[PDB]
């Protein structure tokens, strides 16, 4: 009748790397590719609960800029290497970690004071490299649980990439049922740091968007 | 004002005041033929 | 005079609007020209071509 | 007096030729009739052919 | 052929003495047949449809000629009546007796009377003229059509296709900006100003 | 119609054939989708042979290019008309303007 | 030449540069014997006459059999003044519910084409040697170099150089200036989000 | 492209290589000569001031151009 | 659906023989009774023959050798 | 952290019979634009209308003709019918009779109304009778659907297809014409990051705004159900 919209008959979800999925929803009724994909990527990009490093106070720099004998990296590249640090907090919130260390090699993610619920998704992640010495590198990092991506300009702060999703990008291509000329074929294609799977990322985003419409749906 | 022009009068820009109204646009064809076929009592042109 | 008439109505004098995208709803930066143009339809129709 | 200056003798179709669809039909017809005769007793099949 | 003969025998059919060359719509076209004329050679005899269309044409020629003569009658009658309003005073003592009894009704023998005589003559001329025109028109409708040598009859159909704009048509401003429409996208997808109306 | 025109539309359409421009002043006695009847004025009237101008309009017929050429009445019953006015728009005309 | 048609090309930017749109009417008509053989191979039609009747009725399975036939059969596209050897190329047909041969944008440089009415003519290659010539010698992905000189004939023309130009530029004080990013993915995550010009 | 887009470039080459030869007939060098190379008349100061490097008086130049005008 | 023949022209050498070999190979699977060597994914015999040519398990000498051997099994 | 106050329908405001701007006040910072554009595109794209689809005038064969008494060719009557905004409730198809005679405009108010039908603008003109004794006897056929089904696509209904008098019209079943939206600062009692979404909308009358954006939300929510399952 005049209320039977096409529901998709999924033809692909191909995890390319287990942090890079690509989902071929179809066949969506015409123009539904853009509504659906755009709503899901607006949500996945600017409203997604997650924890992430917010501000790290290093002992040896009062600025965002200095030299630090022992590390060859700059300090802004240490803020960089922290922005890529993907932490997952359990039921508690607003944890601080410490990463005091010294030696010869790199400084992975596992070299934190490993607290209870705070989980490093890739301990192999590289923060900074120290020289051949007893060179001191002691830092107190401070994470929180937030929603979108808040830069540090809105506030040693860090641009807080709270959301899991690193890159959403859909495409609408012309699918087809037996005679109908044009319909939709959403090709979502997602990446995440690992804190939540791409499949689960889309699932949670769509669940958010569907919860928002509770006052309006009818049976 | 003509009755068909007070129906929708076209806001006219253009500043020069028109001196000679537009001719009858089909005048060459009709003119030359009815000069060709016409009882004209002299050898001006036409059939006779 | 065209500015004058665009100001008679409450249109923008510079002849340009800010359209928003119909698919993402985010405004096109660099405001665009939108007006009323007289489109003919030349009868090189395709179905006498194909 | 057209663009190509083609004459009249190039707009005369050949109304005797058989359309390739029609020849490709009766080849299929030869196939079908041979098939039908194959499922017949040799007496009746030979009589049908010879008839 | 061979085996075609067997296939004929099997199913008892007869290859027809005729083959068909019937006028079918050229492929792609789709429209409403809005008129059909039947030109028939003079030697032949008209079929049912040609005589039907002659019936239609004659009745329509009669109806047109009589509608027109009635409109001209009405104008003439009203003008003569407006003359019989002054000088011949029957204000609405004239709107009930026979209107055809106005070519011979009262007045002075003034210029008004000369006008009334002229108008009555106009009435009789209208009658005579439209009669002769109807006779000529009927003879023209039911008169043999001339045809190319060898053609028996000719049947003309006028489809009325209705083209709709679709990707591949040419459009143009008046400023020499041609361009082929390449997509007819939906409404939602079009750029829309802040007030909500799309380009 | 052109929202932006040059005023030549009116003249080009009238001086073309397709418009059914009036032949004499008067009132529209009975209009219709196929014919316009004009009770001419008395002052623009001929002395004997009163008459009234009845135009028949060409309905759907095909031009040489297979476009449809068909006139439409732009007047309404009881509406005055003056000589040279426009009674019916042909193909691609709007009230005696060239709408292409 | 048989198995051939012409029509009006349009843009079709959604494409890849190795395909070309092709109307279902054009496709169903140039490819008749292919569909006939396939309908009587799949058993969808008893005879070949039944197959002709089925196609001229244009049933729901005729279209699917068409899209089965079309798949790897590249069709040659050609333009009117064949000034050089890139005036003939060959693409794979993407069936297009329409009436215009949507030709990929980058290829108009080669064809010297533009979309103000220029008609293009599609030819079908019949045999297998012909399909391998087209797919190996004439495919539109195989000639990205001008044969006049190795410089490519695939240079983006006008909408795309202006978009690319507008993208890779820089104001002197835009939104989100100065900040440092973990990589290009964060760049798009800001831009689409709305935090950086 | 189109008719008008190549016609623009044809007209533009026409105009440019029509400006350039009329502009190359102009003298831009400097070598005052003071004596018309055909008649020896002294080229006045002003007619040498406008076109520096002019090596003909105005009379002889008019003659030579009148001769040029028939392609002799 | 195969887009370029870069690696096909690479493996077989000449590019006018990438045509001919692929064409005869495909002819074996359209006319003859052969089975494609590589897993066909709704592929046409032309593209299948090119795909075999490209991995390096079908080419001129191989096809000639198989025709010889087949006529040697004609016994 | 993960609360997301869902919106609800604060005051609906019928500015006029058709122009009606709804409000969904408590929207998180960001869901304003997402909901707004999603809803606007669902409203403009997919909504149920009850437009005219088949018309049968009394003595007309095609639409390329004329009928003595009406000052419009039949093509203009059909183009004047096609914009006839009507609202059916009970059924999904109905045959509205239009019987009129005498001089004067002929308007949708002159259609023989049944209880199912609501002609929303009765002053909307269908024709112009201009004879003393000439009448129009038509039987329009309203029916309900989504979007734009043109006449040509619809004439493959196989059997009884179809008598010479029945003229199809392009059906345009979509009651919303304009939809614009604005996201403004939703001053809740104690918050600072809150916006309300106001949605203008300009129907033809046959659609109520709360009903409209209830169906729109229904559509988008069920498609999101398909997404969430995966
Ligand atoms: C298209 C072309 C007009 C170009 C200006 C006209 C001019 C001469 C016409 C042919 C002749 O009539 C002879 C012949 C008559 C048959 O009955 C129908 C076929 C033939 C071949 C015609 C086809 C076509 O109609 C022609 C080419
Ligand atoms: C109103 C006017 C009288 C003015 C005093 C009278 C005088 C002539 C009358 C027309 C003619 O009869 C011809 C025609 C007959 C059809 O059958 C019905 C329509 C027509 C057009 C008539 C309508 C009307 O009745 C007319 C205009
Ligand atoms: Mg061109
Ligand atoms: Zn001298």
């Amino acid at each position: 009748s005049v209320t039977e919209f096409l529901k998709p008959r999924l033809v692909d979800i191909e995890q390319v790397s287990s942090t890079h999925a690509k989902v071929t929803l179809e066949p969506l009724e015409r123009g539904f590719g853009h509504t659906l994909g755009n709503a899901l990527r607006r949500i996945l990009l600017s409203s997604m609960p997650g924890c992430a490093v917010t501000e790290v106070e290093i002992d040896g720099v009062l600025h965002e800029y200095s030299t630090k004998e022992g590390v060859q990296e700059d300090i802004l590249e240490i803020l960089l290497n922290l922005k890529g640090l993907a932490v997952r907090v359990q039921g508690k919130d607003e944890v601080i970690l410490t990463l005091n260390k010294s030696g010869i090699g790199p400084v992975t993610a596992a070299d934190i004071t490993h607290d209870g619920d705070v989980e490093i998704v890739k301990p192999q992640h590289v923060i900074c490299h120290l020289t051949d010495e007893n060179a001191s590198i002691s830092m107190r990092i401070k994470v929180q649980r937030g929603r979108g991506y808040v830069p540090a300009s809105t506030r040693l702060l860090v641009d807080a990439c709270y959301s899991p999703v690193e890159r959403i990008a859909y495409n609408v291509e012309a699918a087809r049922v037996e005679q109908r000329t044009d319909l939709d074929k959403l090709v979502i294609e997602m990446e995440t740091n690992g804190t939540i799977d791409p499949e689960e990322a889309i699932r949670r985003a769509a669940t958010i968007l569907a919860e928002q419409l509770e006052a309006f749906v009818d049976l | 004002y003509s009755y068909t022009e007070k129906k929708r009068i076209r806001k006219d820009f253009g500043k020069r005041p028109q001196v000679l109204d537009v001719p009858y646009l089909l005048s060459i064809q009709l003119d030359s033929f009815q000069k060709f076929i016409e009882q004209d009592p002299e050898g001006q042109y036409g059939l006779e | 005079e065209i500015k004058e008439l665009l100001k008679l109505g409450d249109l923008p004098t510079s002849g340009q609007i800010r359209l928003y995208d119909g698919r993402t709803g985010e405004q096109f930066e660099r405001p665009v020209t939108v007006g009323y143009m007289y489109m003919l339809k030349l009868n090189h129709l395709v179905d006498d071509k194909m | 007096g057209d663009d190509e200056d083609s004459h009249l003798g190039d707009f005369i179709e050949d109304t005797t030729l058989e359309l390739p669809l029609d020849s490709a039909t009766t080849e299929s017809l030869r196939a079908a009739t041979h098939d039908v005769l194959a499922g017949l007793t040799a007496r009746e099949a030979k009589v049908l052919r010879m008839r | 052929t061979p085996e075609e003969k067997l296939l004929r025998a099997i199913f008892g059919e007869k290859a027809s003495d005729v083959k068909d060359s019937s006028l079918r719509v050229p492929n792609g076209v789709s429209g409403t047949v809005i008129d059909v004329q039947v030109f028939t050679r003079d030697g032949v005899e008209k079929d049912k449809r040609a005589l039907e269309i002659e019936e239609m044409q004659l009745k329509q020629a009669k109806k047109d000629l009589s509608e027109e003569l009635q409109i001209l009658e009405a104008g003439l009658f009203s003008r003569i009546r407006a003359v019989l309003v002054a000088g011949g005073v029957e204000a609405e003592k004239l709107d009930k007796l026979p209107r055809d009894r106005w070519l011979e009704l009262g007045l002075t023998d003034e210029e008004k009377q000369n006008q009334l005589e002229q108008l009555a003559e106009q009435y009789d001329e209208l009658k005579h003229e439209f009669e002769k025109k109807l006779e000529a028109k009927r003879r023209k409708i039911t008169q043999g059509d001339d045809l190319a040598p060898g053609v028996l009859k000719i049947v003309k159909v006028y489809l009325a296709v209705k083209r709709r704009i679709q990707p591949g048509d040419k459009m143009a401003g008046r400023h020499g900006n041609k361009g082929v429409i390449s997509k007819i996208n939906p409404i939602e997808d079009m750029p829309y100003d802040e007030n909500g109306t799309p380009v | 119609k052109p929202l932006v025109g040059t005023g030549m539309e009116r003249a080009v359409a009238v001086d073309s054939g397709v418009t059914a421009v009036a032949k004499r002043g008067g009132v529209v006695q009975y209009v219709d989708a196929s014919r316009i009847v004009i009770k001419v004025n008395e002052d623009e009237m001929y002395p004997g042979e009163a008459g009234i101008d009845i135009y028949n309009l060409t309905k759907y017929t095909r031009s040489n290019q297979n476009t449809c050429i068909n006139q439409m009445p732009c007047v309404s019953l009881g509406e005055p008309v003056e000589r040279g006015d426009v009674l019916a728009d042909g193909p691609s005309t709007d009230l005696g303007e060239l709408a292409l | 030449v048989d198995y051939s048609g012409r029509s009006v090309i349009t843009v079709g930017p959604y494409l890849r540069l190795h395909q070309c749109g092709l109307p279902k009417k054009m496709a169903l008509e140039l490819f008749k014997p292919f569909i006939y053989g396939k309908l009587e191979l799949r058993g969808l039609a008893t005879t070949i006459k039944a197959a002709k009747k089925m196609v001229e009725r244009e049933e729901a399975v005729v279209w699917d059999i068409l899209d089965e036939v079309i798949r790897e059969h590249p069709v040659l596209l050609n333009r009117a003044p064949t000034l050089h050897r890139l005036g003939i190329q060959a693409f794979e047909p993407v069936l297009i519910e329409g009436k215009a041969i949507q030709l990929h944008p980058l290829v108009c440089a080669a064809y010297n084409a533009d979309f103000d009415g220029d008609q293009m003519a599609v030819h079908v290659p019949l045999t297998l040697e012909a399909q391998l010539e087209a797919r190996a010698l004439m495919m539109s992905t195989n000639n990205i170099l001008s044969p006049a000189n190795g410089e490519p004939i695939i240079v983006p023309s006008q909408d795309v150089v202006l978009g690319l130009y507008y993208m890779t530029r820089d104001c002197v004080n835009a939104k989100g200036e100065g900040m440092v990013l973990t990589g290009p993915k964060e760049a798009e995550r800001l831009y689409r989000s709305g935090l950086a010009s | 492209s189109d008719e008008a887009d190549e016609a623009y470039s044809v007209t533009e080459q026409l105009t440019m290589t029509g400006i350039n030869r009329i502009r190359q007939k102009i003298n831009a060098h400097g070598i005052p000569v003071y004596l018309c190379e055909a008649c020896g008349n002294p080229i006045p100061e002003a007619r040498r001031k406008i076109f520096p490097g002019v090596t003909l008086c105005v009379e002889c130049q008019a003659y030579q151009e009148r001769q040029r005008k028939h392609y002799a | 659906a195969r887009v370029t023949v870069q690696d096909a022209v690479e493996k077989i050498g000449n590019r006018f023989d990438l045509v001919l070999v692929a064409a005869r190979r495909a002819r074996q699977m359209q006319v003859g009774g052969k089975d494609p060597l590589v897993p066909e994914e709704n592929d046409k015999t032309t593209v299948i023959a090119l795909r075999e040519i490209e991995e390096g398990l079908i080419n001129n000498q191989i096809l000639d050798v198989r025709e010889r051997q087949e006529q040697q099994e004609q016994e």
